């Protein structure tokens, strides 16, 4: 969408990832599996709850005014009452429909941004030590055990630690 | 905002109990709400929570399949329902909105309710109050200690007062114990001046509402 | 080949659909409805107190005491007044009720 | 699952001195930790979230620190209002888990326990049991050792203890130990003694009584 | 009928669990806003794209 | 703008590109010319039509209420009628102006996002086989015929197929 | 939504025709609308379309400079105007909104109109209906076939009925043909039992509105 | 946030940068210091002023209508007046609160976008001649004097001019 990740360069979702909104799938010698990214999921849940709260909290239930009754010599004020009732109804009906449409578009873009930001954080870390193979996936030029995988999911990944390894494998296929 | 919970309840084992938790001046809210129970004298224990924006409820494994945390649509009221109660379920139950001054905060309980005491019992045994005579061996430093012994009661609580509430200085109400036989017993003791054993008479007013036992035992200074 | 780390998002069995400004009928993993569209089809008692049903009488017949409004004599409390559209009894003797509409609004409180 | 272990389980401190309570988690949880305070009979209240951020409405003397596995709630100056069990909780995953609790208590001068022994009542001996009560009154610190000796023989697995909270004005503890036996076993022995060991006692103090008196 | 509710409308009784209702403009009691809309759904999750 | 492509790193538009909103200009041995990108243009046209529909479809024409007339002893209800008419007019006038302003900003950002997403798709494909020369243009290190050009405009471009070629030319100027 | 088109029209060659296409309960819409014509017996043919958000109209090359597709501002009504009609322009013309359940869909015709028949003709020649006698050579299997021959008519349509609509079983109305001379001709045939040639008389009711020719020809069983 | 730069890959702000909203900090042989980026700051100030103007300029002060008075036989029109007053108040109160919330979110995202766009402009220029060391900072493989620094802050930086230098230092640590 607006950020090109969801239904973009990451074509589809992960039905097998049930414990979070965004995150990772890994595969190495120890094992594989989907794992939710806590930080992005936790913040996004707070944001959407705030967004829903900011729409409904001020929509407190109220006491509807009495339906007025008018006689045959009160058509003018009867029509004025009808104009008042119709005027308010049109505004709330039009605004509520339009507001939800606009909000829903931002909600999807918000999820799109969070995926893209999550992808960029990993890409900014690995650099030459991994190959971007599309669909939001990275192929390492070095062995990355379970401990190494969490460092990427942490913002801690040590590029020089695996640089000497990854450099040799990279230039091996480069030659 | 203020969370207000339903009143205390008594239930027999094997039944089901439902507790409400409402917010003030909100009508509609989507804040996540967690429920935490506290057994008497123990720490806090997280039972579960509901996240309205995703429409699901997460629970601790020890309560899974036995507790349901529900909310009526988008209203602020959140209900916690526990089924198949036991004596170990007797605790104070708290509800907490997961919000701070930063807005919704999914993991931290910013605002708490007043608590809801739930006691599970299927038997009300009346206590026996036995005197603790202030002997001369129980006199030291110019003061004599004396008390009463509460025995054979289930369940809590029992309230002990001295001189119909007149004597409050030196009154020591020890917390109840759980004996091997499965009942409770505590001792209430007071310290009094030695030159009062003959003039002022001392009684212990002991109450046990579940068994409807009200007893007043006099201490016997007299002699040996 | 080499070890792989991917980045992806959630999917589930949700058929919930929302409309946006640029697209319509978008399927989303989670949503909240805001619109109530269901009623029980019965006139209930608001806040415990039962409504005052006027039967075959309008407010004029009830407040005046038309003999067809006979059952409406134990009136002590009500949440609201119910009038049927076909209520035709009212002022059996032909005439005009003065400030009838303001009386109805007065009785609404 | 993540387990949170607080330390110490209880501590004593004066008014105005720095108080340092720690909290450790099984695995790394970044700064997803909160702190709470719970006065007796009162619902707990939030003090710190995100392990540093301070909830609105609680004073600046409370401070949070730590990132990773070990965390520290630091009270720069101790005040009487800040007397309650303090708990730490993680919000890194589900289920959320608390610590066992850390109680903070007023520090006071050492006080020797006043030991009172009580023979079982005559109304008691008409039912078939026997309870003998040893009272430790107005002593500090809480740590104490009570030993029941019958005919100069140590008693095991027949007594229970009950401690009273630190009294608000004298700031002392009260302990009661009850020795419960049957009337049949009560009449086969003569000497009943309660041995009390405390910091304020140079030697253990024993109060004894005979069955007939 | 013998039913309670907290919002009453000429054609029935409605729940007040949601901020909007489209059943009838005339209500008595603490009631949601009446609108002419047939659908008002706020998205909270992502676009649902299972195995394709 | 919000995404930095239009009037950003792609300074200006293509007057000679008349058949679409976004797309490409190519140049090789076979020939040159502008060509519209169907997928991005087609989706964007649907989105803008939906956006315009979501604003005007609910703005159905209505029957304006009768202009009331009041006598000299009806000033209070005359003023109430005037308050009602002025109240509705201010809300619709203020909202319609504000809504269009906000919508127009998102429309331009939407076009900006689509250009940026289109540029990223090409950049994600070519990788080392082409040189980013700014202004949204790519210079290939290998010969890219008409068939090769459409593969880039398709998401199919075969990096290994031209990798051996492009690698030699790249290191030739690199040395 | 329902697209409603203007009624059928007749025009002489060299004139101009305008067709309307309105939507229901919309007032204002920006959906793109395409027009598609269908010559009798042939497939669909795309003429053009209008995209209101860009304010332009695209047309097929074979109609460029001769057809205009217009819309009144932002109203849902879309007009198609064709100039310089010829006999080859006689067809059914459809309008279609380019929308689906997904919203606007610029290239697919989700909702169609009812069609608008436009016939171009400058000459109305009346037909001649000639009997097809049920001879014994036209009798086989106990049934005898017979019919009528419609000849020398321009333009379509001609409606043939049997026994003033009473005979409908076995009535076969063959579609019209275009002869080398430039007119139309069809044959309507029915199959009847052999033991009815004398009792029941058979007629063919043939109508040609453009030339105002109503004829009723009797078949002649009789003999040779 | 929505663009991942502010409180994202650029963790914190610069209190020592007092003369602008966005910009750079440099360090070389000649000296160091913070310097505001005029173009981004100047445009952003215009945008926010336009945004605030577009909200308040149409909110002209008006003359409040007279508070009506009604007698005991005018309850119906008294309630109608009360319905009119309450109806307008709810709409303006709800809309103004909601509009500010939505606008504030876009304002922060707007600042986030401008930082990200500013960072991309520098990154697009330096290419292999500098190393991306995170937190929005670049470490050059060549000496960049004061004159060189302004070329980066201008869109003029000459990659081939320092390429031969930067190439040698890059491969020196690469080997
Ligand atoms: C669509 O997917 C939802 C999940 O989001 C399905 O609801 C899930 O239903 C299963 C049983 O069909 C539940 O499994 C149960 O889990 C508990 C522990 O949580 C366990 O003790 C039980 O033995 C059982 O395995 C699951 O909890 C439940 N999840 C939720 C969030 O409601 C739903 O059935 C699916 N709809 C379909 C397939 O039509
Ligand atoms: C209470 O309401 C009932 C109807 O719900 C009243 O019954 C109606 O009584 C009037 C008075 O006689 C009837 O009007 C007469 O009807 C006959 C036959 O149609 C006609 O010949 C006369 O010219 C006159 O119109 C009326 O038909 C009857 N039924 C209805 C209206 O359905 C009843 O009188 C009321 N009781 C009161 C006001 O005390
Ligand atoms: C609608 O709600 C009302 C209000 O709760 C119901 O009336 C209540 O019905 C319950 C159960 O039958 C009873 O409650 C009792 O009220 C007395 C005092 O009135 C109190 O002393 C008791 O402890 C108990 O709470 C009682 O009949 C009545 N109570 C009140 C306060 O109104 C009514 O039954 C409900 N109707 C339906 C159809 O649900
Ligand atoms: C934003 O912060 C303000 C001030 O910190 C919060 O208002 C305070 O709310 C607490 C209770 O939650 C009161 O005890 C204070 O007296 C309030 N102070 C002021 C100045 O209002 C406000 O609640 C916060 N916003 C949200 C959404 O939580
Ligand atoms: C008002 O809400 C109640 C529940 O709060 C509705 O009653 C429930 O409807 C469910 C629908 O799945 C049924 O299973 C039962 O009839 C009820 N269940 C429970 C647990 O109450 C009621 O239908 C609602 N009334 C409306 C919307 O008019
Ligand atoms: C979104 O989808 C719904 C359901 O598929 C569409 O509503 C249907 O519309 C068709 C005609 O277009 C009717 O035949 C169905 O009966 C409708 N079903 C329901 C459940 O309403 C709706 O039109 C779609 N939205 C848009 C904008 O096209």
């Amino acid at each position: 969408g607006l950020f090109g990740a969801i239904a973009g360069f990451i074509e589809g979702g992960w039905t097998g990832m049930v414990d979070g909104w965004y995150g990772y799938h890994h595969q190495n010698e120890q094992g594989s599996g989907y794992a939710a990214d806590l930080k992005s999921t936790q913040n996004a849940i707070d944001g959407i709850t705030n967004k829903v709260n900011s729409v409904i909290e001020k929509m407190n239930t109220q006491f509807t005014a009495v339906g007025k009754e008018f006689n045959h010599l009160e058509k003018r004020i009867e029509n004025l009452n009808k104009k008042v009732d119709d005027g308010f109804l049109d505004i709330w009906t039009y605004n509520a429909e339009l507001l939800v449409l606009l909000e829903n578009e931002r909600t999807l873009d918000y999820h799109d941004s969070n995926v893209k930001n999550l992808y960029e954080k990993v890409r900014s870390q690995l650099k030459n030590n991994a190959k971007e193979i599309g669909n939001g996936c990275f192929e390492f030029y070095h062995k990355c055990d379970n401990t190494c995988m969490e460092s990427v999911k942490n913002g801690t990944y040590d590029y020089p630690k695996y640089s000497e390894e990854a450099k040799l494998n990279r230039e091996e296929i480069d030659s | 905002v203020q969370l207000v919970q339903s009143g205390a309840e008594v239930k027999k084992p094997g039944s089901s109990v439902k507790v409400s938790c409402e917010a003030s001046g909100v009508t509609f809210s989507s804040y996540a709400v967690s429920w935490v129970r506290q057994a008497p004298g123990q720490g806090l224990e997280w039972m579960g929570g509901i996240i309205p924006i995703v429409g699901t409820a997460n629970y601790a494994q020890k309560f899974q399949g036995r507790v349901t945390i529900t909310a009526d649509g988008l209203t602020s009221t959140v209900y916690m329902e526990l089924s198949r109660l036991r004596s170990e379920d007797t605790a104070v139950y708290f509800c907490a909105r997961e919000a701070t001054w930063k807005g919704s905060s999914i993991g931290v309980l910013g605002i708490w309710g007043q608590g809801t005491m739930v006691t599970v019992s299927a038997s009300t045994k009346g206590p026996s109050v036995f005197p603790l005579a202030p002997s001369s061996k129980s006199t030291s430093g110019g003061t004599a200690a004396l008390g009463c012994l509460v025995k054979d009661y289930f369940p809590e609580p029992v309230t002990v007062s001295w001189n119909s509430g007149a004597l409050t200085s030196g009154v020591h109400t020890f917390p109840a114990v759980l004996q091997s036989s499965g009942l409770y017993s505590l001792s209430s003791v007071v310290t009094v001046p030695s030159s009062s054993l003959g003039t002022q008479t001392y009684i212990c007013n002991v109450n046990h509402k579940p068994s409807n036992t009200k007893v007043d035992k006099r201490v016997e200074p007299k002699s040996c | 080949p080499g070890d792989t780390l991917c980045i992806g998002y959630h999917a589930n069995n949700s058929t919930d659909t929302v409309d946006t400004v640029l697209e319509k009928n978008v399927t989303v993993t989670h949503s909240v409805n805001l619109l109530e569209d269901k009623h029980n089809g019965k006139l209930c008692k608001l806040r415990g107190v039962a409504p005052l049903h006027l039967g075959k009488c309008n407010i004029a017949g009830w407040i005046l005491g038309n003999p067809e409004c006979e059952s409406l004599s134990t009136a002590s409390s009500w949440s609201y007044i119910v009038e049927t559209p076909s209520s035709d009894n009212g002022t059996c003797y032909p005439g005009d009720f003065i400030d009838y509409e303001e009386l109805r609004e007065q009785l609404s409180s | 699952d993540i387990q949170m272990t607080q330390s110490p389980s209880s501590l004593s401190a004066s008014v105005g001195d720095r108080v340092t309570i720690t909290c450790r988690a099984s695995q790394s949880i970044s700064d997803y930790l909160n702190w709470y305070q719970q006065k007796p009979g009162k619902a707990p209240s939030l003090l710190i979230f995100s392990a540093s951020t301070l909830q609105s409405g609680v004073p600046s003397r409370f401070s949070g620190s730590g990132s990773g596995t070990d965390f520290t709630l630091t009270i720069s100056s101790l005040q009487p209002e800040d007397f309650a069990t303090y708990y730490c909780q993680q919000n890194y995953n589900t289920p959320r888990t608390f610590g066992q609790g850390t109680k903070v208590e007023i520090k006071r001068t050492v006080a020797a326990p006043s030991v009172f022994i009580f023979p079982p009542s005559d109304e008691q001996l008409k039912s078939g049991t026997a309870s003998v009560v040893c009272l430790l009154n107005n002593f500090y610190p809480r740590e104490a050792k009570v030993q029941w000796k019958v005919d100069n023989a140590l008693q095991s697995g027949n007594s229970q203890e009950s401690v009273t909270e630190q009294d608000s004005k004298d700031s002392t503890y009260s302990l009661s130990s009850t020795l419960t036996l049957s009337k049949a076993d009560y009449e086969k022995h003569k000497v009943y003694a309660c041995e009390v060991t405390h910091q304020g006692l140079s030697s253990p103090v024993t109060k004894s009584f005979n069955r007939g008196e | 009928h013998d039913c309670n509710t907290t919002c009453q409308t000429p054609k029935g009784a409605i729940n007040t669990s949601l901020p909007f209702q489209n059943i009838h403009p005339i209500t008595i009691g603490k009631c949601p806003k009446y609108v002419k809309s047939t659908k008002l759904r706020l998205a909270t999750g992502l676009r649902n794209i299972p195995s394709i």
